[PDB]
């Protein structure tokens, strides 16, 4: 299992990235920075006007040559090193030697509830766990600066 | 999570005691007097099994049986506690009319018999509210704004049954 999960690793890439508004479709950030790379503190500019959003729509396009049978992504979402929220998203099965797009929805708290910008700015790390299923292929991390 | 935001709204008919309750429990007093009027939110944090909440409490102005449901006890709302006063059977007879106007609208759900140290005055037992609550398939509990155990125990037992069963703040 642990020798399944390097494998897995090793041939799995994040190609692009996209942030739009969940209504209109309109791209507000992209990136093609692998931000699944392990052992690296990756940086993101996000507009701040996104925490303005009632919801999000994120694009990830991925390969992996490797199957997995149900992949999915836990992200903890620490302000000043401690967990202020929790994300998941499931992909499901994925085709061996496969190039993905994974659209999921994010969804804003009340507008009175949102953390404002001022306060999460360079503030915020985000630590993704890739899965599949029960077994933890890798973990990453990006800083987040809402500019 | 290091802390869990959840909002709860307190409802039921003027003067069972959804103030003092509320008041009792963020403020650890039983207030003199609160305007009965007033509808305001009260922010708490109270831990329940070792986790952190962070309590957005909207104590509301009060309905009876002819008040129509504000859209707005109904928008992002985690948990419902309805309230009435066991010295009061008009105040039962109007929470079994808010349930089914907040059920029409829309559920973590709880039934507070209040007033309970009143026991000179009080005209509903326990077990005829016990049996409300069951029907609702709903938590029940009886307090007094007057004693600081019962109304924190309130607030306690509406997260625990939130628990049993969305939005980021951060995107
Ligand atoms: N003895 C006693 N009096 C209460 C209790 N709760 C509220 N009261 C009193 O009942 C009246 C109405 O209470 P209030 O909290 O304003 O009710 P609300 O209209 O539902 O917000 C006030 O005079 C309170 O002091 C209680 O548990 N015991
Ligand atoms: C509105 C979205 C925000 C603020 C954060 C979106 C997430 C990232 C940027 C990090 C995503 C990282 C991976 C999928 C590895
Ligand atoms: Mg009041």
């Amino acid at each position: 299992k642990d020798e399944r999960a390097r494998e897995i690793l090793r041939g799995f890439k994040l190609n692009w990235m996209n942030l739009r508004d969940a209504e209109t479709g309109k791209i507000l950030w992209q990136g093609t920075e692998d931000l699944s790379v392990p052992g690296v503190e990756h940086e993101a500019r996000v507009p701040k006007k996104i925490l303005k959003c009632k919801a999000v729509s994120r694009e990830l396009n991925f390969s992996s040559t490797e199957q997995m049978e149900k992949f999915r992504l836990e992200q903890k979402v620490y302000f000043k090193g401690q967990c202020l929220e929790e994300w998941f998203f499931e992909f499901g099965f994925v085709i061996p030697n496969s190039t993905n797009t994974w659209q999921s929805l994010i969804e804003a708290a009340p507008e009175s509830q949102m953390m404002p910008a001022s306060v999460l700015t360079g503030n915020v790390i985000i630590e993704t766990k890739f899965f599949d299923d029960d077994l933890l292929v890798s973990t990453s991390r990006v800083r987040l600066f809402y500019v | 999570p290091q802390s869990k935001s959840r909002k709860i709204a307190i409802l039921g008919y003027r003067s069972v005691g959804k103030s003092s309750l509320t008041i009792q429990f963020v403020e650890g007093q039983f207030v003199d007097s609160y305007d009965p009027t007033i509808e305001n939110t009260f922010t708490k944090l109270i831990t329940v099994n070792g986790q952190e909440y962070h309590l957005q409490l909207v104590d509301t102005a009060g309905q009876d049986e002819y008040s129509i449901f504000p859209q707005t006890y109904s928008i992002d709302i985690n948990g419902y506690i309805l309230v009435y006063s066991v010295t009061s059977i008009k105040s039962f007879e109007v929470i079994k009319v808010i349930h089914g106007k907040l059920l029409d609208m829309v559920i973590p759900i709880m039934l507070v018999g209040n007033k309970k140290d009143l026991h000179m005055e009080r005209v509903i037992s326990y077990e005829e509210g016990k049996a409300l609550a069951e029907s609702w398939n709903a938590a029940f509990l009886e307090s007094s704004a007057k004693e600081n155990q019962t109304a924190v125990d309130v607030f306690r037992r509406i997260i625990l049954e939130a628990e049993k069963m969305q939005g980021k703040s951060s995107c």
